[PDB]
């Protein structure tokens, strides 16, 4: 939702990390329409996490959107900006030529264009000399066989899709050392207390009573553990509650059987628990 | 084929706000190179333009209609409603939904249109219109007839004489208005029994004039 | 800042070559798709011309478009006029800065028989009504070829264009067309001035009555 | 995808061998299935094949300069070079590195070139040209520099006045270039006509009238 857009040739570079990455944002601003993943699923984006997202923005035409991809040709998918074929992201861009657009002409959003050598993927070129295109070329004055490698676009209103100004964000992920720290909310859930919950606090996978506990722990203490190395304790992320976790229930039933011989009639045993957590006399 | 489906009520009262709705049936609104437009016919006017809506939802509104006109295209349903406030006697005129080409070129060629819904306005309701005679000066008599909302309202003379009738216009009042005129030999002939009449079916009155 | 004017009718012999040009008197025409288009009585327009120098694919080839007179003023050319291109046309360009301007109505019509003249008759404004403080003015319009006429009204030293209804025309029975115009006026209004007018423009002519106290 | 880039001198003198080398990014030039060739072209002539290298030692020529091209490789830095030895004033040429795809069955295309460095041979290092007019004899008329050591060179026609053919490497190892007009009839001749040059690297200036 920024003002400012950088230019195809001079793409914005962004590093985004140590953060909780809220993409609902990303689907709430606009209707997404030429959304497109490459290396993970368009909605599994909340259930991993990555070590550094870069977010290349820039602003190109609406035929050009399909450049954007792993392995293409064209005028911005060759000289301009390129993805490499491990390409493992998405893509996003969103029609934006109400705000890119002027009556006289737009002329601050430019395109490189007949560049000797095709870029490298993730590559940036500041420089704009001329182009040489000829063995007598000039003395540094653009004209014949100097001609000049950015070309304007043509971005002005009444204009067909082909031709619009489409503002395109691409977020490239990064696997690497240190490993990662930036992931998606896990969008935690309220807690439950007396029962036998499944509990996974900052990861902490069991299954006991969730009881109010008494013992205060320090400071920089999240979990507690026993002699048996089993954790029996832990604390709330949300608050300095501490909840003991006992053992919720287990037993062997021992069934209680006359004999065949005398009678069918038989009861049960539930050794070790209340009978008020199972399910006449 | 493509069709246009269009809903929407065309009796409002006036100083309201009104929404027409509008959805493309036989297809999918979802479609690219293709904007999606609402048009107005103004009464006694020529063609008027209203604004057209992308996909993405630029909101290209008319200038002169500026925060008086407003349309947003969901495509969840494949349909886009038009919606308006202030609605009075000013316009009174028919909406049509259409879709335009942007394929390359400029936007142009509206190949689909609406049916279109007569947006009649009024703060009175269905009441008999007032009649007054028309002085003679070859003479002509004849009955001025004013003030008359609902359509179904005819002018005769004598009940079966019917001499001519003309056509009705929504003047300022927000109401329509009719004429009559018979022809006399002479103007010695006006203290004859010309009676024009006219009537209102919503409410089955008919009222008489005596023209002398 | 983008502007059009179109004329109320153009009609000519059949077999003739018309010219109906959509005036772009404000802002350049010639940076903009030029488009014309044609419609019913009822019925929603349709597209007559698709390009500015290219005609749509269902439309029989009989037109040509004017873009330009080196300077301004785009033109519509038709060549062949016959009895199935009676019909309504208006203009339709866009402003650089996204505002869409359509020109107007623009009624087309053959002369397939001669011009007949608009007969036009008054009447006093209602002396009973004049007595219920109103003082609403009334012409009649009948009799002529064309499909639709303009009314204006004339006071005794000064037009009056303020307050004038025109009712939609309607086909009589020999292929004729009726209307009629209403002008609201006050009582002292029509006490103090001396007289008005009721004129119905033609094609090349206008009939032309008055009415006083 | 891959892409290769060519480096190295670009004027050396003759008979002495020459070494280029081919930098090979998003590709391993120690993988198999594929050669690693090196393409020159003349000026405005075909393509002469050289030869391609495999991972394995196995390097090929051209029967025509087999005795005297032998291409290496570097696994290390995933590049090749192509050593060309006794080079002559003809061998100016661009050369193309380019992998070939061996995996289907048989040898195959080239799929993937390189930029192409055109490289020249010159025994001289600084020569100041030679101008000439093309006396006439509707007419034509022009000048002809010829005898000099760098590439470049501008020239002009009466200081602004109203084609230059492109330069041509000649055996000598020197450049050549020449300049035309032309006339609706041979009255234009009593207007004035000279031919100048501009010579950045040398920085020298030649004046010749031509009539
Ligand atoms: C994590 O998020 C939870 C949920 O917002 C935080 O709990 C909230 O903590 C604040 C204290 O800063 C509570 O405000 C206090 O509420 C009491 C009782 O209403 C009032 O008397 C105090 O004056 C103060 O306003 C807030 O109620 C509480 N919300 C809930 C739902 O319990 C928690 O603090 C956050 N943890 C961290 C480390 O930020
Ligand atoms: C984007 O920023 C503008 C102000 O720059 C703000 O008004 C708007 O609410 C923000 N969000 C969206 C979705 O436009
Ligand atoms: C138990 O089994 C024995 C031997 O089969 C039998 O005699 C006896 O009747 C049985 N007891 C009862 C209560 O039936
Ligand atoms: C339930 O379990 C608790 C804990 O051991 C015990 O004190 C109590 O006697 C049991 N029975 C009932 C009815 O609470």
């Amino acid at each position: 939702n920024a003002t400012t857009f950088a230019s195809v040739y001079a793409w914005n570079r962004k590093r985004i990390s140590n953060c909780v990455a809220d993409y609902s944002v990303i689907y709430n601003f606009a209707p997404f329409f030429a959304f497109k993943c490459y290396g993970v699923s368009p909605t599994k984006l909340n259930d991993l996490c990555f070590t550094n997202v870069y977010a290349d923005s820039f602003v190109i035409r609406g035929n050009e959107v399909s450049q954007i991809a792993p392995g293409q040709t064209g005028n911005i998918a060759d000289y301009n900006y390129k993805l490499p074929d491990d390409f493992t992201g998405c893509v996003i861009a969103w029609n934006s030529n109400k705000l890119d657009s002027k009556p006289s002409g737009n002329y601050n959003y430019l395109y490189r264009l007949l560049r000797k050598s095709k870029l490298k993927p993730f590559e940036r070129d500041i420089s704009t000399e001329i182009y040489q295109a000829g063995n007598k070329p000039c003395n540094g004055v653009a004209g014949p066989n100097c001609y000049s490698p950015l070309q304007s676009y043509g971005f002005r209103p009444t204009y067909g899709v082909g031709h619009q100004p489409y503002r395109v964000v691409v977020l490239s992920f990064e696997l690497l050392h240190a490993p990662a720290t930036v992931c998606g909310p896990k969008k935690s859930t309220n807690l439950v207390k007396n029962k036998c919950v499944n509990f996974n606090f900052n990861g902490l996978t069991g299954t006991g009573v969730l009881t109010e506990s008494n013992k205060k722990f320090l400071p920089f203490q999240q979990f507690g553990r026993d002699i048996a190395d089993t954790t029996d304790a832990v604390r709330d992320p949300q608050t300095l509650e501490i909840l003991d976790i006992t053992p919720c229930s287990f037993g062997g039933v021992s069934v209680i059987t006359p004999g065949t011989n005398t009678s069918n009639q038989v009861a049960v045993l539930y050794q070790g628990v209340n009978c008020t957590e199972v399910p006449s006399n | 084929q493509v069709q246009l489906q269009e809903s929407g009520p065309g009796l409002v009262r006036p100083s309201q706000t009104l929404s027409l709705t509008c959805t493309v049936s036989g297809g999918s609104v979802r479609n690219e190179y293709y904007y999606w437009s609402w048009i107005r016919q103004p009464p006694g006017q020529g063609l008027e333009w209203i604004g057209y809506m992308h996909n993405s939802g630029n909101t290209y509104y008319n200038p002169s209609l500026k925060s008086r006109v407003a349309i947003s295209v969901d495509m969840s349903k494949n349909q886009f409603s038009l919606k308006l406030s202030s609605v009075t006697v000013a316009d009174t005129a028919v909406y049509y939904c259409a879709r335009v080409d942007v394929g390359g070129t400029l936007v142009s060629t509206f190949d689909h249109w609406g049916q279109g819904i007569l947006v009649t306005v009024s703060s009175a309701s269905t009441k008999g219109p007032s009649v007054f005679p028309l002085a003679p000066s070859t003479a002509a008599l004849g009955c001025l007839v004013k003030d008359y909302f609902p359509e179904p309202v005819t002018v005769s003379w004598n009940s079966g004489a019917l001499v001519h009738t003309f056509p009705a216009v929504l003047q300022s009042s927000g109401l329509y208005s009719l004429s009559s005129v018979v022809t006399v030999p002479s103007s010695s002939l006006g203290t004859q029994t010309y009676i024009c009449n006219v009537n209102h079916k919503p409410s089955n009155t008919k009222v008489d004039k005596r023209v002398e | 800042e983008f502007m059009l004017t179109q004329p109320h009718s153009v009609s000519e012999s059949p077999e003739m070559t018309v010219t109906i040009s959509c005036t772009g008197s404000s802002g350049s025409i010639a940076d903009n798709y030029v488009q014309w288009y044609q419609q019913r009585p009822g019925s929603a327009p349709t597209t007559v011309i698709y390009e500015n120098y290219q005609r749509p694919s269902g439309v029989p080839n009989r037109f040509s478009g004017s873009i330009d007179s080196s300077s301004n003023s785009a033109s519509l050319t038709i060549s062949g006029l016959k009895t199935e291109d009676e019909a309504d046309y208006y203009c339709q360009s866009y402003d650089n800065s996204n505002v869409a301007v359509f020109g107007g109505g623009t009624q087309l019509t053959v002369l397939g028989q001669p011009k007949a003249a608009p007969s036009v008759t008054l009447f006093p404004p209602s002396s009973e009504e004049l007595q219920a403080n109103k003082a609403t003015l009334v012409c009649l319009i009948s009799d002529f070829y064309p499909g639709a006429v303009t009314v204006a009204w004339k006071a005794d030293s000064s037009p009056v264009k303020a307050g004038v209804e025109t009712t939609t025309p309607s086909k009589q029975s020999n292929n004729k067309y009726a209307a009629s115009s209403y002008l609201s006026l006050t009582p002292e209004q029509w006490k103090s001035h001396r007289s008005y007018s009721c004129q119905v423009t033609h094609e090349g002519s206008t009939v032309e009555k008055t009415v006083a106290p």
